[PDB]
RNA sequence: UAGCCUUUAUAAAUAAUAAUUAUUAUAUAAUAUAUUAUAUAAAGAAUGGUACAGCAAUUAAUAUAUAUUAGGGAACUAGUUUUUUAAUAAUAUUAAAUCUCGAAAUAUUUAAUUAUAUAUAAUAAAGAGUCAGAUUAUGUGCGAUAAGGUAAAUAAUCUAAAGGGAAACAGCCCAGAUUAAGAUAUAAAGUUCCUAAUAAAUAAUAAGUGAAAUAAAUAUUAAAAU
RNA sequence: UAAUAUUUAAAAUCAAAUAUAUAUAUAUUUGUUAAUAGAUAAUAUACGGAUCUUAAUAAUAAGAAUUAUUUA
RNA sequence: GAAAGAAUUAAAUUAAUAUAAUGGUAUAACUGUGCGAUAAUUGUAACACAAACGAGUGAAACAAGUACGUAAGUAUGGCAUAAUGAACAAAUAACACUGAUUGUAAAGGUUAUUGAUAACGAAUAAAAGUUACGCUAGGGAAGGGUAAUAUAGCGAAAGAGUAGAUAUUGUAAGCUAUGUUUGCCACCUUCGACUCAACAUUUCCUCUUGGUUGUAAAAGCUAAGAAGGGUU
RNA sequence: GCCCGGGAGUCCGGGCACCA
């Protein structure tokens, strides 16, 4: 090989949404390689370490007291509040299901049973 | 050594290794009431190199070796390899007891009342063999080992015989203070000068 | 003994790049941290390469060898390699054969000094002369005491400086890590981890 | 190669054209501080007339502004040297310094503070 | 095929573009050592590792009547001293495409607010052309810090842009021609004549240096400063 | 004040100016050489050309068209 | 005041990671061990990243079963990023889907799997040369630039020169000029002889001159002015 | 992949399909 001319192409990597931006649950975060940034609040990681959102909310990027040398990535809930959240302060959930009215449904959902 | 804040790079830096070695060194405390040196630990590696041929040799000297001391010895494994020697790694290759407690006290008892007494040209253990933070060591030919009683009782059983080093641990700060403390227990230090 | 051909386990072929004009006000290397007098660059930086080094550094012994206790240091290394294409090829095939040795000198730095008691100023600075007709830029003689040269017609003094702790600087004004780090320190998170 | 007929230095009234440009560029500056501060007193609660006189002027809180209202940053006209007026720092020139009516569109682009020594 | 362009249109449509607020600290005032309001300073929400800066770790370089480890040579009666040889340690100094512990600006970029709505975005139904670009400036790779060279990056112009300037001029500097008209502002450039338009001030130059394309080391002579 | 050996600097220092409490202090900003030689090829001198450097005695009168810093 | 425990702080880091390099990793992904060989399972996969399409990547959640775990939970192979190949035509199984007059079948389809096109978006199952006897359509899909080399000149001076760097010489390194050589670039598509020469000066001769322990003279050497005439 | 030649196993050489 007189002559190198190999390479391959970039990987694309890095932040894919930014702090105050409203995520929908499953949205890519963060691609990475290795975990520059680490899961936060309602924040998942796949196989790549890639940060992804487990709820609706907002991005916010945090250091944790309690992880010093750790940069963290996270979903508020809701866009007022901060994220490195209080650590006794109540866990701010979503529950976010829905109930049937309609009644027909309602029936449905009560019939429908595990296998 | 903590870096001098002269300069904004030494901020987030991590410290600067000892001035003398790569290693950090302990404190040595003033020899009161409360920390006075003791016998912590004995321990016994015989490393049979002829074992790299013959595997059975290791066995023999694990026998040997609990023979002497009374406690389960565990095999040595030859950690590296080098082709100059014939070593290949993963290869038993003699045996390691840690001797502690009443069980050790007994053995130097025995080294030093049968053993090194009945060796025949021993002028005792050699002064500069301090590990520097109260460890002092020596050795044992294969012809000495056939001084111990478990082994001199029986000559027709122990055909070959395997020399070995003994390690001795000390709640010494220093040196000098476990060479003292091993001359109690009568070890002629007449070996060298410090 | 090697300056002049540093020895690199991987012999690897080095990119031009680009001599450094240091716009910070560097003043690294620009001082003569040991010896008498000196020789600093006057001009624009250069790049010097290896062969014309050891002729100035010849040309300098010479002055040196007959003095008591006289001796000479040499403050640079020729590090960056240097591959050049044969005349006669034509343009592509890849890059060239390594050549030689360079080093990037920037604007005030002191290539050579020079010490030994028994020598007289004038002798020195002489040499240093003709040390300068060899190399490839335009130099000047230096003094133990004679002004930094920062730019190229811009000097200063060393001794006139900012003395700064840097950690109580950054105590005043902290990093969000450090605050995060101190705040991981305070008792109640300490208490709580939980590792 | 082609030639391109640019000389080394400016003609005279090119550098008063200059000068009267980077004087124009600063008056647009702090006609836009003055305008803030009048803002500001209006939401105080004064009158035009009153902001105008008035002897505690009020600074800009915008970084932009600030900035540009620092001489060390932005130098203005008079305080601006002549070194600096009608020349730039090119990294790879001879002198280290280049013509400013050189630079591509310099009659937009502003351009005060060279490096400290070069 | 996507990118860049066009036509028609759609709307529980402002999503588009630009900036601001967002942080930290100080001072003052008011309430409960905290919170709010006002002022001021600070390259001022979050993302980052280039310049610069640095030599920490990694990779390299230098210097020791310094310390240690052995060797060579040497004196007196194996011990010893000196002269060192190399290595390691110590202290000082240095640099790098694939080192960054410090670290810009520009940049990516978020919500709300304000400004742009004869405006921008998105979507739907239809159409294209283009896929050998060029130069200038900036930061690069290749070349020899050669090329009106070559390869990509960013911005502009040219391509497809007439007008004024750059003597003449694709790509420079200004400025975008619907059609006139020619009074008033002017841009870049100029103002002895050619050639539209000029008067001053302080210095320096005596070479026609120079007057729109700056030729180097160095030498001589003078001038200032210490 | 003569001779003497470097340096061609506003970093330091001094002077001046602006912003902050203000007759001071703090912070920022600006102010530090010139000639000559070296110098050079082929249709023709080649700032585009003419040409431009000033002077008493005298002009209701010219006084750089160069370089540097400016004004109207 | 002691012993033991729980630790905590510092250092953590180039050790180790199936495998290159990078990023990560002690809160360990790294190592040891118990159980387990089960998530190296089965249907739907929203939504993102990436992206021309074909493809690729992360993945919440719903449902079916399994493993470990006191529990919380965790597992849809490997710390991450490589480890790959379209359709067509064949082949093997399952599906109960059509069955060309009806019934069977054949054949096709659905689902799952197999072998390669490395010129790696793969023209065919199957393919090398030569033409200076050639032909057609087209494209250009010495000069100009550069000065590495060459020639020429300068600055400094190691060293020659019976002595002494600078009469004369002048290593390697420095700074330039020329576009007379060998190259490079790709804006652009014939060497000699004869005849006639024109122009230049970096002058071979002739004219003037400076230096020359190396100008006794004569011959020279070297340098300055000089292109009028001449130069087989 | 299947079949040979030199009970099982290794080590070698022939064919026979596959060759989209
Ligand atoms: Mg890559
Ligand atoms: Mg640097
Ligand atoms: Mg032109
Ligand atoms: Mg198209
Ligand atoms: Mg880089
Ligand atoms: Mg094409
Ligand atoms: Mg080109
Ligand atoms: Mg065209
Ligand atoms: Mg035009
Ligand atoms: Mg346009
Ligand atoms: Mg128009
Ligand atoms: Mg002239
Ligand atoms: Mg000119
Ligand atoms: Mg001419
Ligand atoms: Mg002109
Ligand atoms: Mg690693
Ligand atoms: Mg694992
Ligand atoms: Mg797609
Ligand atoms: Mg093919
Ligand atoms: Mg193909
Ligand atoms: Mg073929
Ligand atoms: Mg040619
Ligand atoms: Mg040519
Ligand atoms: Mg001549």
């Amino acid at each position: 090989s007189r002559t190198s001319m190999k390479d391959s192409a970039g990987r694309r990597l890095g932040p894919k949404k930014y702090e105050g931006q409203d995520v929908s649950t499953g949205e890519i975060i963060m691609r990475q390689r290795g975990t520059k940034f680490y899961p936060g609040e309602n924040v998942g990681i796949g196989k790549d370490h890639s940060i992804f959102a487990l709820e609706p909310g907002v991005v916010r990027y945090y250091l944790d007291p309690f992880h010093p040398k750790r940069k963290f990535i996270g979903v508020a809930l809701r866009r007022d509040l901060k994220l490195p959240s209080p650590h006794f302060e109540p866990t701010v959930r979503r529950f976010g299901r829905f109930e049937l009215t309609n009644k027909r449904a309602a029936y449905k959902e009560e019939n429908s049973i595990s296998r | 050594r903590a870096w001098s804040g002269d300069s904004p790079y030494h901020l987030n830096r991590p410290p600067k290794n000892p001035r003398g070695s790569k290693a950090q060194l302990p404190d040595i405390h003033p020899i009161k009431w409360s920390n006075i040196p003791g016998l912590e630990s004995v321990v016994i590696n015989c490393f049979v190199r002829e074992a790299r041929e013959n595997q059975l040799l290791a066995i023999t000297a694990a026998l040997q070796l609990q023979q002497i001391t009374g406690c389960k010895p565990h095999p040595i494994f030859s950690k590296n390899d080098v082709p100059t020697w014939k070593l290949r790694k993963g290869h038993q290759m003699g045996a390691k007891v840690e001797l502690k407690g009443k069980e050790m006290s007994q053995f130097l008892s025995t080294l030093t009342e049968i053993v090194l007494p009945r060796i025949r040209e021993y002028k005792g253990i050699s002064n500069q063999s301090g590990n520097r933070f109260g460890g002092i060591s020596f050795g044992l030919t294969a012809e000495d080992i056939k001084f111990f009683p478990e082994i001199d009782a029986n000559q027709d059983s122990w055909p070959k015989t395997f020399g070995m080093h003994i390690n001795i641990n000390t709640s010494a700060q220093l040196d000098y203070q476990a060479r003292t403390l091993l001359s109690g227990f009568q070890f002629p230090f007449f070996g060298e000068e410090k | 003994k090697h300056e002049y051909a540093p020895r690199f386990k991987i012999v690897q072929k080095k990119q031009k790049g680009r001599v450094p004009v240091r716009t910070g006000g560097s003043i690294k290397g620009s001082t003569l941290q040991f010896g008498k007098y000196g020789l600093r660059l006057k001009s624009e930086g250069i790049r010097i390469s290896a062969q014309q080094l050891k002729e100035a550094d010849n040309a300098i012994m010479r002055y040196v060898r007959p003095l008591n206790n006289g001796h000479l240091w040499r403050r640079l290394c020729t590090n960056v390699a240097v591959c050049i294409k044969g005349n006669e090829t034509r343009m592509g095939k890849g890059k060239g054969g390594f050549d030689h040795w360079m080093v990037r000198v920037p604007t005030g730095k002191i290539l050579f000094e020079i010490n030994g008691d028994d020598l007289h100023e004038k002798v020195a600075r002489e040499a240093f002369r003709k040390a300068g007709t060899k190399l490839p830029g335009v130099y000047e003689f230096v003094s133990l005491d004679s002004l930094v040269r920062v730019g190229l017609h811009s000097f200063k003094n060393p001794k006139d400086d900012p003395v700064k702790n840097f950690y109580d600087e950054n105590a005043k004004k902290p990093s969000k890590k450090y605050l995060n780090i101190l705040k991981s320190q305070e008792p109640q998170y300490k208490l709580f981890r939980g590792r | 190669g082609l030639l391109w007929k640019i000389p080394w230095r400016m003609s005279t009234h090119q550098k008063t054209r200059q000068r009267e440009r980077l004087r124009n560029v600063d008056q647009v500056i702090k006609q836009l501080t003055l305008g803030l501060h009048v803002q500001r007193c209006q939401d105080k609660g004064l009158t035009y007339q009153e902001a105008m006189e008035s002897k505690k002027k009020y600074k800009p809180r915008s970084k932009s502004l600030r900035l540009l209202n620092k001489p060390s940053v932005f130098p203005k006209e008079n305080q601006m040297s002549s070194k600096d007026k009608y020349w730039t720092f090119d990294k790879k020139a001879v002198g280290y310094r280049k013509g400013i009516h050189k630079v591509p569109k310099w009659t937009k682009i502003s351009i005060r503070k060279a490096p400290k020594f070069f």
